[PDB]
RNA sequence: ACUUAUUCAAUGAAGCGGAGCUGGAAUUCAUUUUCCACGUUCUAGCAUUCAAGGUCCCAUUCGGGGCUGAUCCGGGUUGAA
RNA sequence: GAUGGGGUCUUAUGGCUGGAAGAGGCCAGCACCUUUGCUGGCUCCGGUGCGCUUGUGACGGCCCGUGAAAAUCCACAGGA
RNA sequence: UUUAUGCAGGCCACCAUCGAAAGGGAAUCCGGUUAAGAUUCCGGAACCUGGAUAUGGAUUCUUCACGGUAACGUAACUGAA
């Protein structure tokens, strides 16, 4: 049999991300005096569009400590963020819609976004559009906070991990239908070479598991064991469960 | 064309004011007066933030 | 240009002031 | 004096532009000072066996110095007067056939690993000199036992570089009296009642105990500040 | 449990740890146990010339240098494991 | 902070002048183995447009698509 | 100013190179001309870059220009990191 399509995506040929169009990876600043010592004021000088991404970016200006220049971080929008507003990024900062406060200095129930996981990584969790990460609670001993994740689960970071405050722009995108193959070419066409998706119950058996037969049927069952190996992982892994999920899934 | 910025005189590149081919006329004058006031508010902010932990 | 421009300015200046010495 | 202010400016976090600061702390260095420094680190972080820091109590300065005050009366000769003493012994068995005994008997600090450890297996040694710093250590950790089991007195030293100086070398790693003068026997004496008391008698109790084993400032501060925790009466 | 092997991450390896000042609370049961701080938040401005000032030297002059301004000590870059 | 009144500016572009009529074009006449010329004139004033092509400007529509980078050049702040 | 370019200093931290005859990009047009070349040759008229430089002009004893309420104007009308 042939190296079947997802076995040929890890070569990274023709399935390179299309990063022309990027302004640059969205991080947050880093941690360096300031931020952990007392706070750092930045200003929202434009807020732009990122190609192949949903949310929104934001440029922020802050003022170099050590040196007379000017840095540019690109942060991920949150929801309210206006142009010539005054960012505030460290432990003293107030709780504020656009702030980088750390998570230990938060009280229960705010809503961040673009998180840390390990103090330094400038931003992992929660950077898609509409979502955000909810702050559980605190534990001051064993200086670690629990939050909830946009999946349901439920992390326990650092408490100097930090933050920005609110929600994510570009909410509800995915509420609109894009009715169209042309509107999903045109959105995959700056992501990455994923689109269209031949189904493997319409290939040839030398091209896919499902292949072959007098009829497009898949033959043996769909669900694959995780400790397959590359070629076999063609259907749902590892499933627990399938078919429709009624009631609630006891998260 | 940016070249051709190098064979003309400095008139045909400025204004005659501070800022003068780089910043609009009008946004010199909103940083002035921004400068100029904020200046005032940081110095009676540091008299009122003195003369209170100073009574007390 | 403006700095090899700075540059011929002031060894245009230097090689006035240095043939001015005598 | 009238046209002068003071600005003093603001060295906030946000406020001004930080000074120049001695940042020697915070230097990337090069791996060979990383490996040079960290190489030293490491052999006190880990419990040395006692046969290591059986070296590492040197030699106080003040008996360093009278002893190489003493051990440079009996310096090798150099090439120039070596020259000069064969030529005079040319001539002299020259004029005389003397059996090449016109230049007397030399008394000379006794230097190199195998000549001094031939020397102390044949008890010929009168004191002996260790340097610590041997970069393969195992070229000096059984001088101290066999100085010990020939009874001969050993001293371990702080610098090859100065018995190499002391012995117009660069390094020598060891050095040795064998046979001195009686103008300052007493002094060897005197001095050697010393040597082995600091050396020789501690020896049967610096074979037990094992060094190393040392923390860093910021641990030994914090389990200086659990013991102040636990320290509650 | 420890950290030094190993492993992970970042930085143009810039502010780590300890102690100390100066304030607030603090009850002191003798004298201080501690704990919090220890220059920035109406505003799309600006912030750079070993930093002005203060102080001490030089050989004054054209200026120059030191300390302080900007607390000491440890040279473990900082965390995680 | 409209309309209105008075001004400022970008010079794409267009107009006048120079370039430049001396050029080029259209004619006439005189000529001669011939290189072949030589000598005269005139080359002016307008009009129109849902026209074609092309450039540009001010706008408007579309996107879960918002539609390169660097070299290079200039200006400003600063006050050595 | 034995003098070569060290020593006097001071600034700086990108960090090879290749990759477009349709991307970006300093500057040229007309007329004529050959059997066959031309935005390349001839004639005329320009422009850019790099380097040398002198004169005129401008500015200054209020040393580094004036005018306009202003948008801004001019032949110029110091400006390093
Ligand atoms: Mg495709
Ligand atoms: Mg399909
Ligand atoms: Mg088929
Ligand atoms: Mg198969
Ligand atoms: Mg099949
Ligand atoms: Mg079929
Ligand atoms: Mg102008
Ligand atoms: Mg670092
Ligand atoms: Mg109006
Ligand atoms: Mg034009
Ligand atoms: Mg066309
Ligand atoms: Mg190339
Ligand atoms: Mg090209
Ligand atoms: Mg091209
Ligand atoms: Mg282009
Ligand atoms: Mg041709
Ligand atoms: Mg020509
Ligand atoms: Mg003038
Ligand atoms: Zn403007």
């Amino acid at each position: 049999g042939r190296v079947i399509r997802n076995q040929r995506k890890g070569a990274g040929s023709i399935f390179t991300s299309h990063t022309r169009l990027r302004q640059g990876a969205a991080k947050l600043r880093t941690l360096d005096y300031a931020e952990r010592h007392g706070y750092i004021r930045g200003i929202v000088k434009q807020i732009v569009h990122d190609s192949g991404r949903g949310a929104p970016l934001a440029k922020v200006v802050f003022r170099d400590p050590y040196k007379y220049r000017l840095r540019e971080e690109i942060f991920i929008a949150n929801e309210g963020v206006h142009t010539g507003q005054f960012i505030y990024a460290g432990k003293k900062a107030s709780l504020n819609v656009g702030n980088v406060l750390p998570l230990g200095s938060v009280p229960e129930g705010t809503i961040v976004s673009n998180v840390e996981e390990k103090p330094g990584d400038r931003g992992a969790l929660a950077r898609a559009s509409g979502n955000y990460v909810i702050i559980i609670g605190h534990n001051p001993d064993e200086n670690k906070t629990r939050v909830r994740l946009p999946s349901g689960a439920k992390k326990v970071i650092s408490s100097d991990a930090r933050g920005v405050i609110g929600v994510i722009a570009g909410g509800g995108r995915v509420d609109k239908p894009l009715l169209k193959a042309g509107r999903a070419f045109h959105k995959y066409r700056l992501k990455r070479n994923s689109w269209p998706k031949t189904r493997g119950v319409a290939m040839n058996p030398v091209d896919h598991p499902h292949g072959g037969g007098n009829h497009q049927h898949i033959g043996k069952a769909s669900t694959i064991s995780r400790g397959a190996v590359s070629g076999q992982k063609a259907g749902l892994i590892a499933a627990r469960r399938t078919g429709l999920l009624r009631g609630s899934q006891k998260t | 064309r940016p070249r051709q910025y190098a064979t003309v005189s400095k008139t045909h590149k400025t204004v005659s004011r501070a800022y003068g081919g780089s910043r609009c006329a009008n946004c010199v004058k909103e940083r002035i007066i921004r400068a100029f006031l904020i200046e005032e508010q940081k110095i009676v902010k540091k008299v009122v933030k003195e003369q209170t932990e100073a009574a007390k | 240009m403006r700095a090899k421009w700075r540059k011929k300015r002031t060894r245009r200046l230097k090689r006035k002031r240095r043939k001015v010495r005598a | 004096n009238p046209l002068t202010h003071s600005t003093p400016k603001n060295f906030g976090i946000g406020q001004a532009v930080q000074p120049k600061r001695n940042l020697s702390r915070y230097v990337k260095w090069p791996e060979y000072v990383r490996v040079q420094r960290q190489k030293k680190i490491l052999s006190i972080r880990l419990k040395v066996p006692p046969t290591i820091a059986q070296f590492q109590y040197t030699l106080d300065r003040n008996t360093a110095a009278e002893t190489f005050k003493l051990f440079n009366k009996y310096r090798p000769e150099t090439a120039a007067e070596k020259k000069e003493r064969l030529t005079k012994e040319a001539a002299a068995v020259a004029e005389g056939k003397s059996k090449q005994d016109a230049s007397p008997k030399p008394y000379a600090v006794k230097y190199g690993l195998n000549h001094v450890v031939a020397l102390i297996e044949n008890k010929k040694a009168k004191l002996v000199l260790i340097a610590n710093d041997v970069d393969p250590i195992e070229l000096v950790v059984f001088l101290p036992a066999l100085c010990k089991k020939m009874g001969v007195p050993y001293a371990i030293v702080k610098g090859k570089a100065r018995l190499g100086t002391l012995v117009n070398q660069k390094t020598s790693a060891v050095a040795a009296l064998t046979e001195v003068r009686a103008e300052d026997e007493a002094a060897l004496a005197k001095l050697v009642s010393t040597i082995d008391a600091n050396f020789a008698d501690k020896y049967d109790e610096v074979k037990k105990h094992w060094g190393g084993g040392i923390l860093g400032n910021k641990a030994q501060a914090k389990m200086d500040k659990r013991a102040k925790n636990s320290d509650s009466a």
